[PDB]
């Protein structure tokens, strides 16, 4: 192996590796994150290259622990390691502590993971960039981490393919009384603003986070919403 | 335990009986102590029960993956010679003795016998176990050439029931085997079909 | 468009429109090797139909082959690079024996695709080696939902599908497949799709099939007889 | 132009650059020959001086008490690859208590050599090397190149202007296997007299010779202890 | 201690007794010997405590890890795999005793481990001190394919005949009921013992105590 | 760029051809071997009066029996100096005898090439031994490319050439140790750039029957007196 | 025996929104005092303590280490630690040299710093904890308090009749030890203040 | 610069690597090997490059193992190196499962140590191509071609060398699946001697060995009376 940064210092400060890996993110498929007064809902847009591929048999939303959810933009391959290394650290934590792991920990420890993939001998970033749902003390979270390293804590975020008119249209339509069904309208209105063709529930994916713990809405529910919608 | 091996002509037949003990109590009645490494090749066991457990398990994985890379059906010279290499190599940790006994078309039916030291041998026939002190001399007697199917059921039932009615380890039910090209047939003698 | 800076086309590292070349040259190193093959799935069965090209009289026959066995219930197609497809091919055999020696009990279809992608994955972000050049796709039987096809690429994606098809002409076979979807005789169809994307009708010889049913769980390959019935049974029908 | 850095790159026609300059190593050292006869080994090697306040270099090593060994290019490689035969040698000798037969020897020093020419950031080593040896099956001599190939001969010239021994050797080679041990010796340096030029002539400082034999240990002659072998020469 | 395990027409039931003991003097007298492995899946310790404990944890986020990654339910055959493999692996230096069972695709399934790395598939089990005393019950009076609470009643007499004829036994009794459709955890089922009542008022009156210093720390 | 380990394409190591370019920028250094001893004379360069010349030592002791003259880039020297000692008491406390000046040769000249990619790159130092064994007084020289000669007399450093030259015509096989001496000063005296002051040299000898010496200030007024 | 060594004894019980927590106070090696003001129970928290018995070096020990990982743990959360997270703590901490064990059982008391609802637990040597709900002993002299709390202790006590319960059981309890004793010091953790005592004793 | 690293692909799909590999292969003369109804033979032309070598000299039939015999070309030294790490491998086999190697395996295991190396840049692939011939009674006769590539395949009759396409063109012509193994040993003499070349390559010497079941299923040199009938025939019907 290779002994020796691939990632170094630009002649105006810049780490361009970095910047390259933005913008492979910035080419995903759009993902949306809306934090509510009762819990969080995700939704991505699952689009897929023909009617012969099988709707049900890969996710884009996962479940971390009874309580925690993962939402990505930007590599498949990259998420699945992500999505790993996340389950097992959370398993390290409840072992040790007996406890579940609260959401601004994983999000630390995830995002420390991301960051050893700069600074390390013979690697390239990672070309994802995470949102993460939990619930905890009897309130939601919402965080964002980046192929840097960077993390971030939101309302309402939007990412991926024309992510800065889906923050116009979530700042626009947003406040802090909505109920969680108020937000699941809101977020699957955010995704039909840019959207090509006529969606239908095999083609989204939703997923909520409240009280119960994290769950993914089965196709049903999502075409009961897309009818009242 | 006793456990015992007969050839004839076109296969073999095994047998074992059911008792396992920790010291004077009977921990379990209804073990089974013949276990399918393969196909069409088995192993009675005797010893520790975690020791003969745990080395009947490798042996059966690193065989499974060979049969699957050499595409063909392996040998009962093959599988002796794995636990052989296991038994000798941790000779000072392992207490288990085995018997293997199965049908290769390239040799017919066969039974070797790996005691505890990791020494291998082929027989006509092998007996093995706690309980196998006390019919030596009756399967001297009895054995002879030529036996038919039918006739090393009945005479490895009543070498089994005659050690099980002198030993203190050994009881329970008869468990029988017979292997040949055909298939492998299973079967129990509960407490009146035991002979008396 | 199509920008590049640095050494980003000769080690796996993003390019200034966040791209992977040497990526996408591992997938122009498949159809170097000019064969396709198809998978199909029914309601009870699955089915995969391979070329065979010959090009020398003096070859063996017997021992060129794109169907392989991983475990009894298993089955596989490569595509592309042979070496790199048989080293694929004795890994995936020996992560199966490994998984039932520690967990108790057969490996399903999908966790042995994810297993091998994440094996893969690895190769396009460490730069000291480069990705194969090969193409997998898997059959099964599952008890609880019937027939499994999976396929994997060099990139670290996998998916199921109801129909698939890799090599040179896998373009063509995505449109006549579509078209045919948008099952008991699964192998017709196969054959089918094969002998109009190659403009070729088939000998019995020139062709293997190998099958997987839900009353005949383990892999086999058909015979020549077999092959040359269902051609019989085409021409006629 | 970028295919001659490293040892693990193909030239596009099939060469390695880096071997064949190895070789071009070997061919700028002193010249040295090496011819055997029904019953003995002889190696001549011609030695040289940086300026006459200097010793000539050393070229015939022991190895073991039936083999030895003549050196041409670096003298560093040549002092690893001698402790290697040397080691080699005596743990046969221990473990079997035997003399270790020449060509398994020779065997060994291919196996050893040729891993070098292979991985990256390494180089070959730059010496090749004549072997005589004496064994149950009779005289040896061994011929050994840098790039991992050793070749068996009847009789071998290595070094500068070594082309013109060659050819008296090929000229000269029937009468070598009923020679006796003098007769062979000075066939040797006549050979090795071949490659001086016209100017300059054999002398007791510059010449250096080791016998091998059925009955005799391999012993290096130097100094007035060669006068004998160039008495009666021409 | 005694643990004890059934297999009836429809699923599993478990129980054991409450006491733990330091030597002779009883050191818990409400202990919880039933531990959590899967939601289908439940395990009885005996044996050292403290190896029962960190054994059926670490078993436990592994089967979590597994049954995440692949998405379905688990089997009783893999974590009795694991628990065998990881008990073999310190040549019996875990002094761990655990009685394994649950409801799976296949159907009820009860296995027995021992601190060597062994294994049985029964279908009834004890282990424990007083675990003969609870194999002469089962002995007596069992049959295949029983009811609930036939099979109950069965665990309920086996625990109280362990508690009632050994030392190492006592207080109360808990009822595990594992089957297809649900999954009961009785805690407690029975109270066989109570505590005597005080005849005498032995509370110390205010002042009764001499004191040296004192110091008040307001937070 | 290229590598520490690549040939040349007339079959050389550049590396070992750069050290041997940095040799010659070094002090000129010159050993002399007769019959009754082995002398060794090497330069000073006193770039400032405020330096001190006794701080300035190019002839070290590895042994009694056994002293060393160097040049080249001097801070490499001392790695070699130091395992040539090692070896010489290892010898001492294995065999319970003197090493011999052609072992401590060998032993030290083991280490040229072990170098790559532990030494990253080749020593650049050039040294003459001088020793009494029982074959008698005998001078070594080794240079980077890890060969070593016998010599009758050696000059080494910058001006190598002039000093070799002349030691042509004075040598012969007859001389005496104080003619040697005499005659190793003149030369010395020829190449220098300074006036041979009695400061600015460093002379010792080596003799049969007596140990290593080093030779002070009054010895050098005395000798330099008849130059 | 190595628990034996040095003495000590310590205990916890359980009030009504109050918890007590007593340790005797002498450091000797063997039948030979040294010290008589030896500290045993440290607080961890505003409202959390642990006492240890038992080997005096591993009393240190333990306690410095268990300070280092609770100062980090609170640092990277940025709250206050809870009993239950601890107890699983300490549990870690001693597991983790099985065949090498630090020779200790700790005694854990506190009140919980969101809702101030009682907790008192005690582990054992390798690691295992046993919560409770009325009161928990440790040290040489452990049959003495069983038997004095067996029949002192009656539920909801206020701070008052428990602080005089638990001073009557320690002395009564260190008075048959030979290796224990010689001064009784008394916390009682409360929700808005924490009370320091210092009982009168037999120092023979 | 796409063909300095055997670990990057060309912008078309392919690691140049190996081919200027293989081209080193193609520079060595030719060697062929022909499998029969009751053995497989193998046959060398082995160039002299002086008269000073001995006879024997720089020998390319090696015995891998008792029933395995194995024919190389290109590098000698690579070629000495695999046949090593076949012997390895033949004995480890032998001292796990207790009985001969079959050639499909060893095949398979020395193929993927070969394709080991073509896939890093801090190693180079080997440039040899080899044959390896056996015999069982259970199993008959079998051939196998490995490549620097990594490949393997089964043969009925191989050529490799830079004469492959005339020995192929006239191994083609024999019919060799109903004849024993005498006939063959003179038919890959005659195809040994019209496929050289005497105005380029001036000398050269005949190599032969066989296994089959008149050796009982060793691998062995030719006798020389044989080695003699078969040269006296070849050269008659060159004329």
């Amino acid at each position: 192996g290779y002994s020796f940064s691939l990632t170094t210092f630009s002649p105006s400060g810049k780490l361009v590796q970095i910047e390259y890996a933005l913008a492979a993110v910035a080419g995903g498929a759009p993902s949306v994150g809306i934090k509510a007064a009762n819990g969080v809902v995700l939704a991505t847009e699952k689009k897929q290259k023909s009617i012969l591929y099988d709707e049900r048999s890969v996710h884009k939303v996962e479940p971390i622990t009874k309580h925690i959810g993962l939402v990505y933009s930007g590599m498949g391959p990259d998420y699945r390691v992500l999505v790993h290394r996340a389950r097992k650290l959370a398993q390290q934590y409840y072992l040790v502590y007996q406890e579940p792991i609260p959401t601004a920990q994983l999000v630390q420890r995830v995002a420390s993971v991301m960051q050893e993939y700069t600074q390390s001998g013979g690697v390239r970033p990672f070309g994802v960039s995470l949102l993460i749902c939990g619930w905890n003390e009897g309130r939601p979270y919402l965080f964002q981490s980046d192929p840097s390293g960077a993390y971030f804590a939101w309302k309402a975020t939007a990412m991926g393919k024309n992510y800065v008119n889906g923050k116009t249209f979530l700042e626009k339509r947003y406040n802090e009384d909505l109920e969680l069904e108020d937000a699941i309208h809101t977020a699957i209105l955010t995704l039909k603003e840019s959207f090509e063709g006529q969606m239908t529930e095999d083609n989204i994916e939703v997923g909520i986070c409240n009280e119960a713990g994290f769950r993914r809405l089965t196709p049903t529910e999502v075409k009961d919403y897309l009818a009242a919608i | 335990t006793t456990i015992m091996a007969v050839q004839f002509d076109g296969g073999v037949v095994l047998g074992a009986d059911s008792r396992t003990t920790t010291g004077s109590y009977i921990a379990n009645r209804v073990t089974d102590k013949l276990t399918p490494i393969h196909d069409r090749i088995f192993c009675c066991r005797s010893g520790s029960a975690a020791d003969t457990q745990a080395v009947a398990d490798a042996v059966t994985y690193q065989l499974g993956f060979h049969s699957i890379e050499l595409n063909e059906p392996p040998l009962v010279h093959t599988a002796a010679s794995l636990f052989k290499e296991m038994c000798y190599r941790y000779r000072e940790d392992l207490m288990a003795g085995i018997i293997i006994a199965g049908w290769d078309p390239q040799e017919g039916g066969q039974g070797y016998s790996v005691p505890m030291g990791g020494m291998m041998v082929r027989q006509s026939f092998a007996i093995g176990g706690s309980g196998s002190s006390y019919i030596y001399g009756y399967v001297d007697a009895t054995y002879r050439e030529g036996m038919t199917k039918e006739e090393c059921l009945q005479f490895t039932a009543n070498a089994l029931a005659l050690a099980m009615e002198r030993d203190g380890s050994s009881g329970g039910v008869i468990r029988l085997a017979a292997i040949a090209e055909s298939g492998v047939e299973r079967q129990v003698l509960l407490g009146d079909q035991i002979p008396k | 468009r199509g920008s590049s800076a640095g050494f980003d086309r000769h080690i796996t590292i993003f390019s200034p429109e966040g791209r992977l070349y040497q990526v996408e040259y591992a997938f122009k190193a498949i159809n170097q090797g000019g064969l396709t093959s198809v998978a199909v799935r029914g309601k009870d069965c699955a089915v995969i139909v391979t070329q065979k090209k010959v090009p020398d009289k003096l070859l063996d026959s017997s021992t060129v082959t794109h169907l392989f066995k991983i475990t009894e219930n298993i089955g596989c197609v490569m595509t592309g690079m042979t070496a790199d497809s048989r080293s694929q091919v004795q890994r995936a055999r020996y992560e199966a024996a490994n998984w039932k020696y520690k967990y108790g009990y057969e490996i399903p279809v999908d966790m042995l695709c994810k297993r091998i992608a994440d094996i893969s994955q690895v190769y396009t972000q460490n730069a000291e080696m480069r990705p194969l050049g090969c193409c997998m796709i898997l059959i099964g039987i599952d008890e609880e939902q019937g027939p499994q096809v999976y396929k994997c690429d060099p990139a670290g994606y996998y998916c199921g599908f109801k129909a698939t098809a890799a090599g040179v002409k896998q373009t063509e076979s995505t449109s006549f497949l579509e078209k045919k979807v948008k099952f008991e005789q699964t192998v017709e169809t196969a054959i089918t799709c094969l002998s109009t994307v190659l403009s070729i009708d088939f000998k019995p010889s020139e062709i293997e099939v190998g099958v997987v049913t839900v009353e005949n769980p383990k892999f086999r390959i058909l015979t020549e007889a077999e092959i040359d019935a269902h051609l019989v049974a085409l021409a006629e029908r | 132009n970028q295919y001659d850095n490293d040892v693990t790159v193909w030239s596009p026609q099939g060469r390695i650059h880096q071997i064949e300059y190895a070789m071009e190593a070997v061919k700028q050292g002193s010249a040295t020959v090496g011819l055997k006869s029904k019953t003995h080994a002889v190696l001549v090697a011609l030695k040289r001086a940086q300026s006459e306040l200097a010793a000539h270099q050393k070229k015939i090593l022991h190895v073991d008490n039936h083999i030895g060994i003549s050196i041409a290019g670096l003298t560093a490689d040549a002092r690893l690859l001698c402790n290697f035969m040397r080691q080699e040698c005596l743990d046969s000798r221990f473990v079997f208590d035997r003399p270790l037969p020449v060509s398994r020897l020779v065997s060994l020093i291919g196996s050893k050599t040729q891993i070098p020419t292979q991985r990256y950031g390494r180089r070959p080593y730059g010496v090749g090397l004549l072997i005589a040896g004496y064994d149950d099956m009779g005289p040896h001599i061994f011929q050994t190149c840098p790039s991992a190939n050793y070749f068996d001969c009847r009789a071998m010239s290595i070094g500068a202007r070594s082309q013109s021994a060659r050819t008296y050797l090929e000229r000269h080679m029937s009468e070598f296997m009923e020679c006796n041990l003098n007769e062979l010796v000075k066939h040797g340096l006549r050979a090795l007299r071949e490659t001086l030029p016209a100017e300059q002539d054999l002398t007791t400082k510059n010449v250096s010779i080791g016998i091998v034999g059925k009955d005799l240990e391999f012993t290096i002659y130097d100094d007035d202890d060669v006068s004998p072998f160039l008495e009666g020469l021409e | 201690t005694t643990i004890a395990g059934v297999v009836y027409k429809d699923g599993i039931v478990l129980g054991a007794d409450t006491r733990a003991t330091e030597g002779m003097v009883v050191a818990d007298k409400n202990c919880s010997k039933i531990h959590f492995i899967s939601p289908n899946i439940y395990c009885c310790g005996a044996g050292t405590a403290a190896d029962t404990d960190m054994t059926t944890q670490l078993i436990s986020s592994n089967l979590e890890l597994h049954s995440l990654s692949t998405g379905r339910l688990p089997r009783v055959v893999t974590a009795n795999r694991m628990l065998k493999q990881m008990l073999f692996r310190y040549q019996g230096y875990i002094g761990a005793a655990l009685v394994l069972g649950g409801v799976d695709v296949t159907g009820p399934h009860l296995y027995s481990i021992y601190p060597h790395g062994s294994t049985d598939k029964l279908p009834y089990v004890t282990m424990g001190s007083g675990s003969l005393a609870a194999m002469a019950v089962f002995e007596d009076k069992f049959r295949p394919d029983m009811e609930e609470e036939e099979a109950k009643n069965l665990v309920s007499e086996a625990i109280a005949a362990g508690i009632f004829n050994d030392l190492g036994s006592g207080s109360n009794i808990d009822l595990c009921v594992i089957s297809k459709n649900k999954l009961d955890f009785l805690r407690p089922y029975t109270v066989p013992n109570k505590k005597g009542t005080r005849l005498g008022r032995y509370r110390c009156e205010k002042g009764t105590t001499a004191v040296l210093t004192e110091k008040i720390t307001p937070l | 760029d290229r590598g520490v380990n690549t040939f040349s394409p007339e079959g050389r190591l550049f590396q070992v051809e750069y050290a041997i370019e940095a040799i010659k920028l070094g002090s000129t250094a010159i050993g002399i071997q007769t019959s009754e001893g082995v002398c060794l004379a090497v330069e000073k360069r006193i770039t400032s009066p405020l330096m001190e010349p006794s701080s300035i030592e190019k002839i070290v002791e590895i042994d009694a029996h056994i002293g060393c003259a160097m040049s080249g880039l001097i801070a490499d020297a001392k790695t070699l100096i130091d395992k040539a000692r090692v070896e010489t008491q290892n010898h001492w406390f294995t065999y319970n005898e003197t090493m011999t000046v052609e072992s401590v040769t060998q032993a030290v000249s083991n280490l040229a090439l072990q170098f790559g990619e532990a030494m990253s790159r080749p020593f650049g130092v050039a040294l003459l031994f001088g020793g009494v064994d029982e074959k008698g007084p005998q001078l070594f020289h080794m240079d980077p490319s890890g060969t070593f000669v016998q010599c009758d007399a050696r000059a080494i450093g910058s001006a190598s050439e002039g000093a070799q030259s002349s030691l042509q015509e004075v040598y012969h096989k007859s001389m005496t140790l104080k003619e040697a001496i005499k005659s190793s000063l003149i030369i010395l005296k020829q190449v220098m750039e300074e006036k041979l002051n009695a400061t600015n040299i460093e002379l010792a000898t080596v003799q049969p029957g007596q140990n290593f010496h080093m030779f002070t200030k009054e010895e050098l007024e005395e000798v330099i007196k008849d130059i | 025996s190595i628990m034996s060594y040095n003495g000590g004894a310590v205990m916890a019980m359980k009030g009504k929104n109050c918890v007590a927590i007593a340790a005797d106070r002498r450091f000797g090696i063997q039948a030979q005092m040294v010290t008589t003001d030896f500290q045993k129970i440290f607080p961890m928290g505003d409202r959390l303590y642990i006492g240890l018995a038992g080997l005096a070096t591993d009393v240190q020990t333990v306690a410095q280490r268990l300070k280092f990982r609770l100062n980090l743990y609170e640092l990277k959360e940025g709250r206050q630690i809870k009993p239950y997270t601890l107890m699983s703590m300490v549990a870690n901490l001693l597991y983790e040299k099985r065949f090498g064990p630090y020779y200790t059982e700790p005694v854990i008391a506190g009140l919980d710093p969101k809702t101030f609802k009682p907790f008192i637990c005690s582990l054992d040597l390798i690691g295992c904890p046993m919560v409770t709900d009325d009161f928990v002993v440790s040290g040489t002299c452990a049959e003495q308090m069983y038997g004095m709390c067996e029949s002192l202790w009656e539920p909801n006590m206020d701070p008052d009749h428990l602080f005089e319960t638990i001073s009557q059981a320690m002395l009564n309890a260190v008075d048959r030890d030979a290796v224990s004793g010689m001064g009784v010091i008394v916390h009682i953790i409360e929700k808005d203040k924490i009370t320091t005592r210092t009982l009168k004793a037999r120092m023979d | 610069g796409y063909d300095l690293s055997a670990s990057t692909f060309s912008p078309d799909g392919r690691v140049f690597q190996v081919e200027y590999a293989m081209k080193a292969v193609e520079n060595s003369s030719t060697a062929i090997g022909i499998r029969c109804k009751d053995g497989v033979v193998f046959g060398v032309e082995k160039l002299v490059l002086s008269k000073l070598y001995e006879e024997g000299s720089n020998k390319r039939l090696f015995n891998v193992d008792r029933h395995v015999g194995m024919a190389v070309a290109g590098l000698l030294a690579d070629a000495r190196s695999l046949a090593d790490i076949a012997r390895e491998e033949a004995s480890n086999f032998r001292s796990n499962f207790g009985y001969n190697i079959p050639l499909k395996h060893l095949a398979d295991r020395v193929a993927m140590y070969v394709h080991a190396y073509t896939l890093y840049s801090a190693v180079r692939p080997f440039g040899c191509s080899f044959m390896l011939g056996s015999y069982s009674v259970n199993d008959g006769a079998q051939l196998y071609m490995i490549d620097p590539s990594g490949v393997s395949y089964g043969y009925w009759g191989c050529a490799i060398g830079k004469a492959r396409q005339a020995a192929k063109t006239e191994i083609e012509k024999l019919q060799m699946k109903e004849m024993t193994c005498r006939d063959i040993v003179k038919e890959v003499a005659k195809i040994i001697y019209i496929v050289h070349d005497e105005v380029k390559d001036k000398a050269f010497e005949l190599e032969l060995s066989w296994v089959g079941e008149l050796t009982n299923g060793r691998h062995e040199i030719v006798p020389k009376d044989i080695r003699e009938e078969a040269e006296k025939y070849a050269k008659e019907s060159l004329k």
